[PDB]
């Protein structure tokens, strides 16, 4: 299996069937039996909120060469309740209520499988049952279009390109936020600001990551 | 006659373990003083587990 | 009025004490220049402590003759008389607060008591069974009281004594 | 992991991790609720 | 079964036999039998209150808000508090400790030995009973239910109860902040919702 830093062998403990296992746990984190399904669903969460943050920075930004007044995707929280019409504390304390609706009832279904789909939630049985994975729900809601029922074979396929582009979409994140505090600059501004004069935009010339 | 392995409580005035449950680890027949032998959990200010009783002291629950 | 005392509001001394201190306070911070922190951090604190003046005063405490504001333990003095702030409720909060530790204490030593050697238990807790009665620990008064009753809160008879 | 908790859980460890709980806990009330003589507020 | 969470417990020492049982006691209070026979009681006493006396809050002072019929005198619930007439709070309070204790002690009394408060010599007169433990019937059941729907009947009784309790705490706990009545902070919420909320005046705005 094609490992990450190749010419050593996997930590003995995690050579298992996971999407996207390469064999990295540097310091050891998966030791736990109990505890690597909680990291495995724990990325997963990540990766999703990535690679839906991701298209939410870019296209907005995307959207400003146009024209078409949006903002970036720092002090975008203001411009929406700079111009507001609804105060901030309704928002953010309806977010707690919806959201944590969700997460309080995700984990149920983390902790004991069988629940959350046994019924008795609005009738709704086997929407919410859960395919038996860590991460992945299914069902009727979560799923749609109905995929991953057909093939298995090209469904384990997914589960691999999901992981792979979750783990791109994070790493990629870490750059919106780390090149933002430095070039104070968004993201496609930055994309087109190497892509117009290379030489002198390049991280070195941002002042802050190379200090003096 | 009390048996082994059996509980027991423990009325001997002088001890450590006096009014406190214990296992009798063997029971001699024979005229011994002492025969009784019980074991506790619990250590004693000696760092001792077991002692020898006598069988008007030793009683079983 | 009570014992002898002045609520700390109309007291004199007390506004004496309240108000000495804003005065070194000040003599001091006029060595910083405005573009000093010290000036600010100064400035900070006499208004932090203005405040609590403007608190004390209107919460009704009692300020003797040295104007400190003292306080009065009797139910009947506090309740009746209006403050009971001082310890009439918080003797309250404290043993909630403080048997709450305490029965927490003792569950934990029963639920860790059973084992093959309940010894390497009290050493290393495992803190699940350890969150579990720290929860379970609340409302002890009511799980007081029922072991009170029931007769399990007691070890009755089979302690040991010497002679 | 498995050995790295149970150390964690050492008598110690969580007089240590618990106390600078309340500890923190109990100073940043003080930070919010400045100079709190009598329950009067 | 119905579970408070669907996900979490049910607690040994509690299974689903009495009835708006969904299996919620976290702290754990009721463990040993004949305390959780004890709170039991508590609740329906609470739970029975509760309705009650929320009906006192919600519709006299919705039938003013409603319209010009009949206003409520003593306006909000907790103007009522004022609007004595006849005779002092000295007396009518003693009064009704003296005369309502009696009968809370008789049926604390019951609770302890269960199959008669009262048998037929003592306390004259009186004493028809007629009593299951739990739950009175006799008199406090004129019209006769129990009828075979009792099962249903006691879940629709804890269940409405467990909901004016949980109600009757909001109608504190408002009343307490926004200074106005409950129809006043309904429609306020459901003129405009956001606004309007929680947590955007006094309480959580403490942030
Ligand atoms: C969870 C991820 C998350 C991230 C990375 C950000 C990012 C940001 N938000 Mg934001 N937000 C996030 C969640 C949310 N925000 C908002 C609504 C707002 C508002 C109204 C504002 C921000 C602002 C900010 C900035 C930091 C605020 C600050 O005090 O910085 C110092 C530490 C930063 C650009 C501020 C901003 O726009 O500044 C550039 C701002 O005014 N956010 C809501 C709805 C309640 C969120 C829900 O989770
Ligand atoms: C017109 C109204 C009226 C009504 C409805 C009643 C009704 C009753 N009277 Mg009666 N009575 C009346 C007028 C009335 N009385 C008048 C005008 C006088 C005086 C001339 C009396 C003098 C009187 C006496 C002397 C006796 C009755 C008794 C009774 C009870 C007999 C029933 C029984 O044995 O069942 C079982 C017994 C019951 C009491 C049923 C309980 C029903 C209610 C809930 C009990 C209420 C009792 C009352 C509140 C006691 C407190 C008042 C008192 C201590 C000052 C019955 C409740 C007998 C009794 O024991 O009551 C005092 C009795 O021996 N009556
Ligand atoms: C979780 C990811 C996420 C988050 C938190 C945000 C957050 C935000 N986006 Mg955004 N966005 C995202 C992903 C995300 N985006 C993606 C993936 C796209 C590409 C399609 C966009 C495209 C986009 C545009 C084009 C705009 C925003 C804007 C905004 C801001 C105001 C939101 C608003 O008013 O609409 C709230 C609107 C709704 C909740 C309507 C819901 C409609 C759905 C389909 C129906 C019901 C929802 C259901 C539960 C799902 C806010 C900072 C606005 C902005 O920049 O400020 C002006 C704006 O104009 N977003
Ligand atoms: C060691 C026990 C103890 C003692 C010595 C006192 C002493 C006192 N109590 Mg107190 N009390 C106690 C325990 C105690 N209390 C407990 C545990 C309770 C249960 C809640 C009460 C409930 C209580 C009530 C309800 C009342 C008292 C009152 C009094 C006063 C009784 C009359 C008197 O002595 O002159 C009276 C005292 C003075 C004139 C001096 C006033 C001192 C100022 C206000 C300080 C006196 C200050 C009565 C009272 O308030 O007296 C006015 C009163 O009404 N007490
Ligand atoms: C949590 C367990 C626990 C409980 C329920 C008690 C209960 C009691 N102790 Mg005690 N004690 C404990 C732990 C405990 N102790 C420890 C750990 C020590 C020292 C190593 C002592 C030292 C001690 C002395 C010297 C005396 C008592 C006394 C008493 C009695 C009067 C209460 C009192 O004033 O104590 C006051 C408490 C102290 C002075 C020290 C207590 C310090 C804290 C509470 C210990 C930490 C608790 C522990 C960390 C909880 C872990 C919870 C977690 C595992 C879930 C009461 C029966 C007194 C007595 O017998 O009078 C009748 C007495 O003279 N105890
Ligand atoms: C044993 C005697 C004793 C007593 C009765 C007190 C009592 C008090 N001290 Mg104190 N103190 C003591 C010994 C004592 N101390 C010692 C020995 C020292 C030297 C180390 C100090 C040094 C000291 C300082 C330096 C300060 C205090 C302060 C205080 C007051 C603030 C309490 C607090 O944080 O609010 C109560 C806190 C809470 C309620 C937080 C708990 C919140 C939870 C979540 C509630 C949950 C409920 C469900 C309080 C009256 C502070 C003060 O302002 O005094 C005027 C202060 O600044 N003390
Ligand atoms: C003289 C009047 C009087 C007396 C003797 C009682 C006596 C009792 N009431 Mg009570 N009660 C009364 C008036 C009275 N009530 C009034 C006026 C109301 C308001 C409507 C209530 C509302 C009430 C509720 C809601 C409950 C009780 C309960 C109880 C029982 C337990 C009380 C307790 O825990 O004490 C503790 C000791 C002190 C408070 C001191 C006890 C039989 C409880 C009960 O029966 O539980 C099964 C219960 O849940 N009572
Ligand atoms: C099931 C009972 C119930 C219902 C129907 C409502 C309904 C309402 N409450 Mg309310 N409330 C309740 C219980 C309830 N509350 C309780 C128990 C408390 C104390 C913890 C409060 C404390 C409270 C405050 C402080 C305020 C309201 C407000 C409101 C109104 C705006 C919605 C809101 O902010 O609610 C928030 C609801 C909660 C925080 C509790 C969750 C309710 C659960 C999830 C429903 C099941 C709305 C009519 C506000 C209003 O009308 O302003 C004008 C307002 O200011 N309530
Ligand atoms: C989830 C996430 C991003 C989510 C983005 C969101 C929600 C978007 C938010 C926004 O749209 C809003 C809300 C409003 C917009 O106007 C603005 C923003 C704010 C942008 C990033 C995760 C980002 C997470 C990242 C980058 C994590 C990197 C972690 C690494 C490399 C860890 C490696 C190791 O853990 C292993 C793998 C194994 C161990 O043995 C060794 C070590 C090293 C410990
Ligand atoms: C009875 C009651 C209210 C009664 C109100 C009455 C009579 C109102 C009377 C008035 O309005 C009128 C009639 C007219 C007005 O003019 C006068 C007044 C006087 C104003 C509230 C109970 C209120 C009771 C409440 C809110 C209880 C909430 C309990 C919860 C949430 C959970 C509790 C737990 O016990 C469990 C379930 C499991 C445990 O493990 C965990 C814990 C937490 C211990
Ligand atoms: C994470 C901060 C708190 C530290 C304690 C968390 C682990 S809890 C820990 O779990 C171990 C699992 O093998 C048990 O062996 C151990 O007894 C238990 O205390």
């Amino acid at each position: 299996r094609p490992v990450w830093y190749p010419g050593n062998s996997p930590p003995e403990w995690l050579d298992g069937s996971l999407p996207g296992d390469y064999g990295y746990d540097p310091l050891g984190l998966a030791s736990d039996p109990e505890m690597l399904k909680w990291w495995v669903q724990a990325e997963l969460v990540h990766g999703r909120w990535a690679m839906l943050g991701t298209v939410g920075m870019i296209v907005p930004g995307v959207a400003a060469r146009a024209g078409g007044d949006f903002p970036q995707w720092y002090d975008a929280g203001k411009v929406y309740i700079e111009n507001s019409s609804i105060p901030f504390g309704a928002l953010l304390m309806t977010q707690v209520l919806m959201m944590g609706w969700s997460e309080m009832m995700r984990y149920y279904e983390f902790v004991s499988p069988g629940s959350q789909g046994t019924g008795s939630f609005m009738g709704f049985t086997e929407a919410f049952a859960g395919t038996g994975e860590n991460g992945y729900p299914g069902g009727r809601f979560f799923d749609p279009f109905g995929l991953a029922k057909g093939d298995p074979a090209k469904l384990q396929e997914y589960k691999v390109k999901e992981i792979k582009n979750g783990r791109l979409a994070m790493f990629s994140c870490l750059g919106y936020y780390a090149q933002y505090a430095a070039t104070g600059k968004g993201p496609v501004d930055n994309w087109f600001d190497h892509i117009a004069d290379p030489f002198h935009n390049t991280c070195a010339t941002n002042g802050v990551s190379v200090p003096f | 006659g009390p048996k082994r392995g059996s509980r027991v409580k423990i009325l001997r005035p002088e001890s450590y373990w006096y009014n406190r449950a214990g296992k009798v680890v063997s029971c001699d027949q024979t005229g011994i003083k002492y025969p009784v032998t019980v074991r506790f959990e619990d250590v004693n200010y000696a760092g001792v587990s077991t002692n020898n009783f006598g069988l008007q002291e030793v009683e079983e629950l | 009025d009570i014992a002898g005392l002045t609520p700390c509001s109309e007291s004199k001394a007390f506004k004496r004490r309240e108000n000495k201190e804003v005065k070194s306070l000040q003599k001091r911070m006029a060595k910083y220049e405005e573009g000093s922190a010290p000036a600010l951090a100064l400035q900070a604190t006499a208004e932090r402590t203005q405040k609590r003046f403007e608190f004390y005063g209107k919460s009704g405490l009692l300020c003797g003759n040295d104007g400190l504001p003292h306080l009065i333990a009797d139910p009947g003095l506090a309740f009746r008389y209006g403050h009971a702030g001082d310890i009439m409720i918080p003797t309250v909060l404290f043993i909630y607060m403080a048997g709450y530790t305490g029965y927490a204490g003792r569950e934990y030593l029963l639920a860790t008591r059973g084992e093959k050697k309940p010894t390497q238990k009290e050493i290393i807790i495992d803190v699940p069974l350890a969150l579990k009665c720290v929860a379970g620990s609340a409302g002890w008064p009511l799980r007081a009281f029922n072991d009170l009753r029931s007769g399990s809160l007691l070890e009755k008879e089979e302690n040991i004594t010497v002679s | 992991m498995q050995n790295l908790k149970i150390y964690l859980s050492t008598a110690p460890v969580i007089a240590f991790i618990w106390l600078s709980l309340l500890s923190s806990l109990i100073i940043e009330v003080n930070r919010f609720f400045p100079d709190p003589l009598i329950f009067a507020f | 079964r119905p579970i408070w969470l669907p996900g979490a417990d049910v607690p040994e020492w509690l299974d689903g036999t009495i009835p708006g049982d969904f299996g919620y006691d976290p702290l754990k209070l009721g463990k040993d039998p004949e305390t959780l026979k004890w709170y039991v009681q508590a609740e329906l006493v609470h739970g029975r209150f509760a309705m009650m006396g929320l009906v006192g809050m919600l519709v006299p002072e919705l039938l003013t808000n409603a319209g010009i019929g009949l206003p409520a005198k003593g306006t909000e619930w907790f103007n009522a508090g004022a609007a004595p007439m006849f005779a002092p709070t000295g007396v009518l309070f003693a009064m009704q400790f003296l005369l309502m204790g009696w009968a809370e002690i008789r049926r604390y009394q019951d609770f302890k030995n269960p199959g008669s408060v009262n048998v037929d010599p003592i306390f004259g007169g009186k004493l028809p009973d007629g009593n299951i433990p739990g739950y009175p019937g006799g008199i406090f059941d004129p019209f006769g239910f129990a009828k075979g729907d009792v099962d249903s009947l006691k879940l629709k009784e804890v269940k409405n109860g467990r909901l004016a309790m949980f109600a009757t705490l909001g109608f504190y706990c408002q009343a307490v902040v926004t200074g106005k009545g409950p129809i006043a902070c309904w429609t306020s919420h459901l003129a405009d919702p956001w606004a309007n909320n929680v947590w955007s005046i006094e309480l959580a705005k403490v942030i």
